[PDB]
């Protein structure tokens, strides 16, 4: 599922995206575009994490030098498992689509 | 797909005080209990061969109000005598479950074993965990597919999903119809079905040879008085007053070529007829199945006969008759 | 309310047969006998309904959905269209030698279906108490089995009474029908004097059936036989999937292709 | 106020009613007894018997969890969440933001109230599209500024029809919602 | 243990009809006994389930001296309020711990089923297609030709009772109870009888009781026809022939067996 945003071009792992999730995107870019710390609410518990860091992600390939890294930061380590979860299934959705190993690491402390 | 013509089925019943709450328009367990006799005879009219049996549990404990048995009159009236139950207690999903297993594990390999738990009380006392006998029931290969009302159990979730069965909840008495009668009819045999041949013997009726000479004189079998003529056996040789009946001495079922027929028609499913509301080129304003004018922007058609019916016609032929008049010829 | 449904058996080949020979009976008496029922059957009541349905080896059709001789305007309309669709309906036929037997299953079916539309046409306020009073003529079909056996089971759930009328061969297959619905069941041998016997043993309705004395049932031989020659037999060996009555045991039925496992 | 309240239940006979109806388990302080009553209310929740577990806004408990399918299915919120007005940390903590930010005492208030209300009532659409009602037994939520501060999601979702339900008319629009959600898609 | 003893104990008077036949087959002394049966509150006991506490305090209390209404007066008697919501938790505990205690289908012939199980030149169309086509060129003939008074009458005369098409006792009450008591008898023992006797069992242990079985067919039939006289020298009506059938065909099916048993050998 590859989903031609405003900005650029973002894999997306899941089949399909609802509305909230396009404009949670678009935000989001505007954000990273401005270069300017923001605050944006979104309801779901589950699947903010993986919109978030696939347009990361994204925005990382597009301006690599734009973007050092992210820190992702959760309430507690119980959670924060789920969120590194959701990473570990993005990192294998986007390397089957590439075909091949990338330098990319993600970790938590 | 093979689908298990012969299947002795459970329908299991809880007497909880949960029961007593009239969140449909009647009283709930007289509701169930009402729509449940409509379904007991129209299970024995779309499956002859089949039999039926009724636990009710409540008080923690499972009770069988009636036995497997090839007779829907008794079973309508073990439910007419039931609708005034006393509906106190709390019911034992381990108990209910032990009681079926045990009458059901006897029971012939080639038949499906089935079990339709029409689960009213969310909440399940039981004496052992019913995780273990998930085992068994799983070893035993008899389905259980629970029907539960106004609440999404998930010890009954996993039962059914894990035993092969369906789970569903009660949106409304109209739903309710439609589950019980899908769960009518004959669930499909999956890889863990095995299909074995079974005896069967087809008595003939008698009466008196002639004019009463050397007659055969008898009362019944399972205060019936002097019958002259009636049903017989190959093997037993004892008077039997109606068909279809197991065999009180050979255990073999004694049926009719038509209860037989009666279920060819689930081997051969009717496709469905497209519906096109515009005429497309049918000039035809009486409807060939029942040669009236369609007042309605509605038409259906097969693959082969390329007939023309309308609405009800052919909701009537998908529904009972089970075969395309037209494309009968 | 009663709706009566006429299913007339003309085949074409039988009843040519008898003009051949030249027989005191003929097709077009027999279809003033059933005129003159279906005429009383209305007689009857106001309420009362009544259609005619003909038979014929290609398909069957209906025969039905002022006063020049001081009749009644509604059954001289009966007559009228009646007399008129059937005389098309024998003048013009194809002929296929491959298929002579009569057709009988569909036109029940079509019976069938056109009283459930009837049924749901007519006010709630009033029952109605539907009847076929079906008319033989001819030898069935062996291959119509199942397709009448279906439409036999659709009208027991559906409580219609099929009326057997055999007439000149007893069919086994239409006996056993009407015994499952509890049609009653008359051989007439004197086709002449048919219409008496519409008068008296059908064309008494359901309601008052139970008090009147008619012809006691005949008995009906539910026999049963393997699929290979064709013969009595009073033990079958059925599967579950076929669910077909067989010969002797045998280590899987041609019809199943199951792996069946000995034991 | 939670002790006090099931005191008063207990000494009437609503609560032995509750119990009879479904199974109830109760938040203490202490973290062991949390746990081992949360891992029970799990496995009721598994079973038929299910569970009612009480539990504070401020507890520990309430923001660890997270509550999916079948886990607290209907939340409730006895009462908008609201600190001692005793606790003369928060006196500063408040009267500061006054002073410095201006932001209104009781404002200020209203927002730590709602925050932690929406915490607390947030989870049961944790996702996978998991249908759950929340009910929240205070006429102080139906006033506007209550609303107003609450999130735009469940805001939208919640109208004036269903604002003010009395408690019978809450239930019965409770158990037709759970009819509408247990059919499938 | 006398278990056999208990429970026949049990059903000595509990159920009629399973000792009145049971005791019927040693009437008349046809066979042993053995192979008979070898072939074939709700608060206290919550409290006793809930509180293991009340469980041990029953088991050392037992009633000594003391009285049940004593006992249960024993039963309901900030740190009260903590303590209520302690309990709560550890009775729903306890509770909660008391119920968790430890193929695509594919066929060559259809056709079969068209014509199932029930049984069974050329210019010989062509000329009644055409007569019959010629047949009707006349209609509405209902004033006369239609029907006949004299065949009307003799229609009339053959639905009469003597006529064709138309063919046209509970003395006894004590009786009946009896032949129905006879009738049960033959039904349990013809049950052990063919309960293994459609199945070859070809293992020795297995037919060992089917042999066992056969020998207490001539046994008993050879009880039955003594009754059998008795009730026949009456008044010689209303013949009772069917159970006759059963013993015969049963002796039917034994020696057949045993010819194709030797004849297998
Ligand atoms: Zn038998
Ligand atoms: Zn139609
Ligand atoms: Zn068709
Ligand atoms: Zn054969
Ligand atoms: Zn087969």
């Amino acid at each position: 599922m590859k989903l031609n945003v405003d900005g650029l071009l973002v894999y997306f792992p899941y089949d399909y995206i609802y509305p909230e999730q396009f404009s949670y995107m678009r935000e989001l870019k505007r954000t990273l575009d401005a270069k300017g710390h923001g605050v944006l609410e979104m309801p779901s518990g589950t699947g903010k994490t993986v919109s978030l860091l696939a347009l990361i992600m994204a925005y990382q390939r597009a301006y690599p030098l734009e973007v050092t890294k992210l820190i992702y930061c959760s309430r507690t380590v119980p959670e924060i498992e789920k969120v590194i979860e959701e990473l570990r299934k993005l990192l294998n959705f986007y390397e089957k689509q590439e075909g091949e190993k990338l330098p990319f690491l993600g970790l938590a402390l | 797909v093979r689908l298990g013509m012969m299947r002795h089925l459970y329908v299991v019943v809880d007497g909880s005080r949960t029961m007593e709450d009239q969140d449909l328009k009647p009283n709930r367990l007289t509701c169930t209990l009402k729509l449940l006799e409509y379904f007991v005879e129209e299970y024995f009219d779309q499956n002859p061969i089949s039999q039926i049996g009724i636990i009710v549990t409540k008080s923690k404990r499972a009770e069988k109000l009636t036995e497997l048995s090839g007779n829907p009159r008794k079973h309508i009236t073990s439910l007419k005598k039931a609708v005034d139950m006393t509906c106190h207690g709390e019911p034992s999903l381990y108990n209910s479950l032990s009681i079926a297993m045990q009458t059901l594990k006897h029971m012939p390999g080639h038949t499906s074993r089935e079990v339709l738990i029409i689960f009213s009380s969310l909440t399940t006392c039981d004496p052992s965990n019913i995780y273990d006998l998930i085992k068994t029931l799983k070893a035993a290969k008899i389905r259980v597919s629970v029907i539960g009302l106004s609440a999404e159990v998930r010890v009954c979730t996993v039962l059914a999903r894990e035993t092969g069965g369906t789970y569903h909840v009660i949106l409304d008495e109209s739903h309710y119809k439609e589950l019980l009668t899908h769960h009518v009819s004959p669930p499909p045999a999956s890889s863990s079905s095995e299909c074995s041949l079974i005896r069967m013997g087809f008595p003939q009726h008698t009466i008196a040879s002639l004019s009463d000479q050397d007659a055969k004189p008898s009362f019944s079998m399972a205060e019936p008085g002097l019958t002259l003529g009636g049903y017989f056996c190959p093997q037993c040789r004892a008077k039997y007053c109606e068909l279809p009946v197991e065999c009180k001495i050979c255990g073999l079922t004694l049926v009719s070529a038509p209860h037989l027929a009666r279920s060819y028609h689930h081997l051969f499913p009717l496709d469905a007829f497209q519906e096109i509301p515009l005429e497309e080129y049918n000039g035809e304003r009486f409807c060939y199945g029942c040669q009236g004018e369609l007042k309605d922007q509605h038409v259906y058609v097969c693959a082969v006969c390329q007939n023309v019916f309308c609405v009800d016609c052919d909701v009537f032929v998908h529904d009972s008759l089970h075969c395309c008049p037209g494309c009968i010829h | 309310l009663n709706l009566l449904v006429i299913v007339v058996d003309a085949n074409p080949i039988w009843w040519g047969k008898q003009a051949l020979k030249e027989s005191q009976f003929t097709l077009s008496k027999c279809i003033d006998a059933v005129m003159v029922l279906g005429n009383s059957h209305l007689f009857m009541n106001r309420s009362n309904k009544l259609a005619v349905i003909a038979s014929h080896i290609q398909e069957s059709r209906f025969l039905y959905p002022g006063s020049k001789d001081g009749k009644y305007e509604l059954l001289t309309s009966a007559n009228e269209v009646i007399v008129e669709e059937i005389k098309d309906l024998m003048t013009k036929s194809d002929i296929k030698g491959q298929h002579t037997e009569t057709l009988l299953a569909g036109s029940l079916a079509k019976a069938l279906c056109y009283i459930h539309r009837m049924n749901k046409e007519v006010k709630d306020n009033q029952e109605m108490k539907s009847r076929i009073l079906v008319i033989k003529a001819a030898e069935d079909s062996a291959l119509q089995y199942m397709n009448f056996m279906n439409v036999i089971f659709a009208a027991q759930k559906q409580n219609i009474l099929i009326d057997a009328c055999v007439l000149d061969s007893d069919s086994g297959l239409l006996q056993q029908a009407c015994d499952i619905t509890g049609g009653l069941y008359l051989k007439v041998p004197q086709m002449p004097s048919l219409l008496q016997y519409l008068l008296w043993v059908f064309l008494p309705d359901q309601d008052q059936r139970s008090q009147l004395i008619l012809p006691p049932p005949v008995h009906v031989d539910y026999r049963a036989a393997c699929f290979c020659h064709r013969n009595l037999i009073e033990i079958g060996y059925v599967c579950s999937v076929c669910l077909s009555i067989f010969c002797n045991f045998s280590p899987i039925c041609t019809t199943c292709e199951t792996a069946f496992k000995i034991s | 106020y939670m002790e006090s309240t099931v005191a008063s239940w207990y000494e009437q006979g609503i609560l032995e009613n509750i119990q009879r109806n479904k199974l109830l388990f109760i938040e203490t302080q202490d973290g062991a007894e949390t746990s081992v009553a949360l891992e029970k209310y799990q496995e009721a929740c598994e079973n038929g018997r299910g569970a009612i577990l009480l539990s504070v806004a401020r507890g520990k408990v309430s923001e660890g969890i997270d509550f999916v399918h079948h886990y607290g299915r209907a939340v409730i919120m006895f009462g908008v969440p609201y600190v001692y007005t005793q606790s003369r940390i928060l006196k500063a903590r408040l009267e500061y933001l006054r002073d410095q930010f201006q932001i209104r005492e009781n404002d200020f208030l209203t927002f730590d109230a709602m925050r932690h209300a929406a915490q607390c009532v947030g989870r049961a659409i944790r996702g996978k599209t998991d249908y759950g009602l929340m009910v929240f037994a205070d006429k102080r939520f139906a006033r506007g500024d209550k609303r107003g501060k609450l999130p735009r999601w469940i805001q939208e979702h919640l109208t004036d029809a269903n604002l003010n339900l009395t408690v019978d008319e809450g239930v019965q629009v409770a158990k037709y919602f759970l009819r509408q959600m247990a059919q499938p898609f | 243990a006398n278990k056999e003893l208990e429970e026949k104990n049990r059903m000595l008077q509990e159920d009629p009809v399973l000792f009145q036949l049971y005791k019927d087959l040693v009437v008349s002394q046809v066979i042993s006994a053995e192979e008979f049966w070898a072939n074939r509150s709700d608060i206290i006991e919550s409290i006793f389930r809930t509180y293991p506490a009340v469980k041990m305090k029953y088991a050392e209390n037992v009633p000594h001296n003391m009285t049940e209404k004593e006992f249960w007066t024993r039963f309901f008697q900030e740190n009260s309020n903590a303590a209520i919501i302690k309990r709560f938790n550890h009775h729903s505990a306890m509770v909660l711990a008391a119920g968790l205690r430890k193929i695509a289908l594919n066929l060559k012939k259809s056709d079969r089923y068209y014509h199932g199980p029930t049984p069974i030149t050329s210019q010989d169309i062509i000329n009644s297609f055409q007569s019959i086509r010629q047949e009707m060129e006349a209609y509405t003939p209902k004033l006369t030709q239609v029907l006949s008074s004299s065949a009307a009458s003799s229609t009339i005369t053959a639905l009469s009772p003597g006529g064709a098409l138309m063919q046209g006792q509970m003395v006894p009450n004590d009786i009946q109870s009896e032949l129905k008591h006879l009738y049960v008898a033959v039904g349990e023992l013809l049950r052990h009888f063919w309960s293994c006797f459609p199945v070859n069992t070809p293992f020795l242990e297995e037919k060992v009781v089917k042999m066992k079985s056969n020998l207490e067919r001539f046994q008993v039939t050879k009880l039955c026809p003594f009754q059998e006289k008795i009730r026949r020298q009456y008044l010689s009506t209303n013949l009772v022939s069917h159970i006759e059938e059963m013993l015969q065909t049963a002796y039917n099916k034994l020696h057949t067996w045993q010819s194709r048993r030797l004849m297998k050998k």
